């Protein structure tokens, strides 16, 4: 029974970091490749974000 | 009329003299436009004045 237990745990566990990491990783690659370094955007605000 | 030539030859040099402390002078006043453009170029990145923002999108 434990076995099976922690086949499901980790089953749900890869399920949910990969749903999740994966929107994740999408949201922050798209913010930070239109971050730019030049005179338009405040790098303290794009820093902070 | 050789003295007065040698005296004249004199005096073309100490004008080079002259000609040589401007110049220095210049070169230095350069240098320091140089570090004004360079404090200029680096305020405008980091001013506060902008609000643009990197997207999400």
């Amino acid at each position: 029974d434990q076995w099976a237990q922690q086949v499901l745990n980790y089953g749900l566990l890869i399920v949910l970091f990969a749903a999740v990491f994966g929107l994740l990783m999408q949201i922050f690659g798209s913010y930070m490749a239109d971050l730019r370094f030049d005179g338009a955007q405040n790098v303290a605000y794009a820093i902070g974000g | 009329e050789l003295q007065a030539r040698i005296a004249g030859e004199q005096a073309a040099i100490q004008n080079e003299t002259t000609k040589l402390q401007m110049i220095a002078q210049l070169r230095q006043a350069e240098q320091a436009l140089i570090s004004e453009q360079r404090r200029e170029r680096n305020m405008r990145i980091l001013s506060s004045g902008n609000q643009g923002m990197p997207t999400i999108q």
